[PDB]
């Protein structure tokens, strides 16, 4: 009389299909998922600094549209720009508007340092019913509308050094009148021109006279230009007519600031992982949840499930029925 | 598998075997039993463990990035912003489907293996005591009581002691 030993493995009666290299499925005692497809729908508003833009693009901010000057001064991690945003000043247009927007959404702040400029000659703080600031006209926080005094606008030709140790950022612009008798109205001279310079670099802005369309109470535009001065270089603004003059400079950093288009809600969480559909869990190392991500993130792929095996293959007994 | 004891030679699992991934089940003069081996199962365990962590290990942190949705068409430049993302995410999405690929086929052939280490190892306990009936199952040729059974589980038996009535059940 003698005895039997049996080897043998474990089976459960719900297995997971898995892809390998030879099959495309095949059943495991377990498995677990690598892809993250789900969002709460909100964006944590730990452990990043964000700041809900609200009614104000990053742009209408810098400039100061008045219903953005809640914006002054402030800092983010991740600038959030909602679709209901609107501008609500003097029409504009910025020449490479991608570019500004993202140089600044990088620096991460908004600091603006007022300098002591000096324009002889001439009429300042323009205003416009365009740009209603309390119950009177006004313009942008940060430009300074430059027409005539008396019935001259003399050449403007102004220095500013920086003896800092940071970069400053000028924001600046051109005013382009829609009739040749607003030209000469607002500044004498039939033909403007600015022309904002360093050391190394220039730009040279001719105005252009004409219509464009009726936009908040004017067929004039504004067109916005950006100059970073250096430590130890020098600006000089020379113009003869339709200066939009900066007031000062935005203050630079450079780091983890961002901006991101979404209609998430912020809440209170914490999550290092954001998306335009909210924050997202990182524990897994892909996600289908969006290619526009911030922050310590699960990488874009284009599937929306990966299962790794996490268990033996799954052999149930040969069932009889 | 590599190996072929699971879904191999070995014809199935056991759904009974709730305490464990390796096991024993066998039938003497007390009865039939079963239990779990704990150094094979833990063994299997550790190495999924072990790569579970290293695939889940958080890498990637990133901040500023390229624009990757478009409101206006623009032409070249967006061209190839768009080019670049899309690049990007086919390479990762042909890096996560091979990862899974090469783990899940390796994790199947470690966990046969581990099978086949633990069958291996008991019939070398066993010497000329017992024989391979080639199911994954022996054929002990003497009484071996359950003292004797958890004797061969707990790594302990000794084949001297049963050599000598075990060589002539073979032969006779
Ligand atoms: C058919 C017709 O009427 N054509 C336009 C005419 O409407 C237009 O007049 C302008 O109308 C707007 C409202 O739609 C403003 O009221 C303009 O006045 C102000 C302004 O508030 O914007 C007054 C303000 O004091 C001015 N500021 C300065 C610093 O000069 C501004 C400013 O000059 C203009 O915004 C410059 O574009 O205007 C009022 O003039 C005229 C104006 O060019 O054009 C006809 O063709
Ligand atoms: C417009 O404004 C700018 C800046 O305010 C003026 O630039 C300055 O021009 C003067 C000469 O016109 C330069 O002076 C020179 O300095 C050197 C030493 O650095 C000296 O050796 C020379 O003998 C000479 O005097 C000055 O450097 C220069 N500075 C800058 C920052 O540009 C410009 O003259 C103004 N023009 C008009 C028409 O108003
Ligand atoms: C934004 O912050 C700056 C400082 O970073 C403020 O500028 C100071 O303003 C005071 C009061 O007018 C001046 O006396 C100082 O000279 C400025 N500081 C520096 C370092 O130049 C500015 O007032 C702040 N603005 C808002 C709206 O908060
Ligand atoms: C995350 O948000 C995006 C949109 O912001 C969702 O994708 C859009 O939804 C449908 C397809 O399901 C399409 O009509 C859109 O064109 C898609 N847009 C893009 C850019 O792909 C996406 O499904 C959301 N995902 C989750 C998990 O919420
Ligand atoms: C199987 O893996 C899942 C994750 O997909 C996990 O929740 C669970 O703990 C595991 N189950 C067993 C029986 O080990």
């Amino acid at each position: 009389p003698g005895a039997t030993l049996c080897l043998g493995h474990h089976a459960v009666p719900n297995g997971t299909l898995v892809k390998t290299i030879t099959d495309d499925q095949i059943e495991v005692t377990n498995a677990t998922e690598l892809v993250q497809s789900s969002s709460t729908g909100k964006i944590c508003n730990n452990p990043h600094r964000i700041l809900d833009g609200i009614d104000c693009t990053l742009i209408d901010a810098l400039l100061g549209d008045p219903h953005c000057d809640v914006f002054q001064n402030e800092t983010w991690d991740l600038f959030v720009e909602r679709s209901k945003a609107f501008s609500n000043c003097y029409p504009y247009d910025v020449p490479d508007y991608a570019s500004l927007r993202s140089l600044v959404a990088s620096s991460g702040t908004l600091e603006f340092i007022t300098e002591g400029f000096t324009w002889t000659g001439v009429t300042q703080n323009g205003g416009s019913n365009a740009c209603k600031r309390g119950p009177g006209s006004g313009f942008f926080s940060r430009l300074n509308w430059l027409t005539k005094s008396g019935s001259t606008y003399p050449v403007l030709n102004v220095t500013m050094p920086n003896n800092d140790n940071f970069d400053k950022l000028y924001i600046w612009g051109v005013h382009h009148p829609s009739t040749n008798q607003e030209q000469t109205s607002l500044y004498v001279q039939a033909s403007g021109r600015v022309t904002v310079s360093t050391r190394r670099s220039q730009q040279t802005i001719i105005p252009n006279i004409g219509s464009r369309p009726w936009v908040r109470l004017s067929s004039s535009r504004i067109s916005i230009y950006w100059t970073i001065v250096k430590p130890g270089d020098v600006l000089v603004i020379n113009s003869n007519g339709n200066l939009i003059a900066p007031r000062g400079y935005f203050k630079m950093r450079t780091g983890k600031s961002s901006i991101m288009r979404s209609d998430a809600p912020i809440d209170t969480c914490i999550s290092e992982c954001i998306t335009p559909n909210g924050s997202i869990p990182n524990d897994k190392p892909f996600q289908n949840v969006n290619k526009i991500t911030y922050g310590a993130c699960p990488k874009y792929v284009k599937q929306n499930t990966l299962k790794l095996a996490t268990g033996m293959r799954n052999v149930p007994e040969k069932q009889t029925r | 598998g590599l190996f072929g004891a699971i879904a191999g030679f070995i014809e199935n699992g056991w759904e009974g075997m709730i305490d464990g991934w390796y096991g024993f089940r066998h039938q003497n003069s007390e009865g039939t039993g079963q239990a779990a081996d704990l150094k094979s199962t833990q063994a299997a365990i550790d190495q999924i463990n072990g790569k579970l962590n290293r695939v889940i290990e958080k890498t990637n942190e990133k901040f500023h990035q390229i624009e990757k949705e478009f409101s206006e068409v623009e032409g070249r430049i967006q061209d190839l912003e768009k080019y670049v993302e899309d690049t990007k995410i086919d390479l990762w999405s042909y890096n996560a489907e091979l990862l899974v690929a090469l783990e899940n086929q390796h994790t199947i052939d470690l966990t046969d293996s581990e099978m086949n280490k633990l069958f291996e190892k008991t019939g070398r306990q066993l010497r000329e005591n017992a024989e391979d009936m080639g199911n994954g199952c022996f054929k002990i040729y003497h009484k071996c009581d359950n003292a004797c059974i958890e004797s061969i589980r707990n790594g302990t038996y000794d084949h001297d002691v049963y050599r000598d009535e075990a060589l002539n059940n073979r032969f006779q």
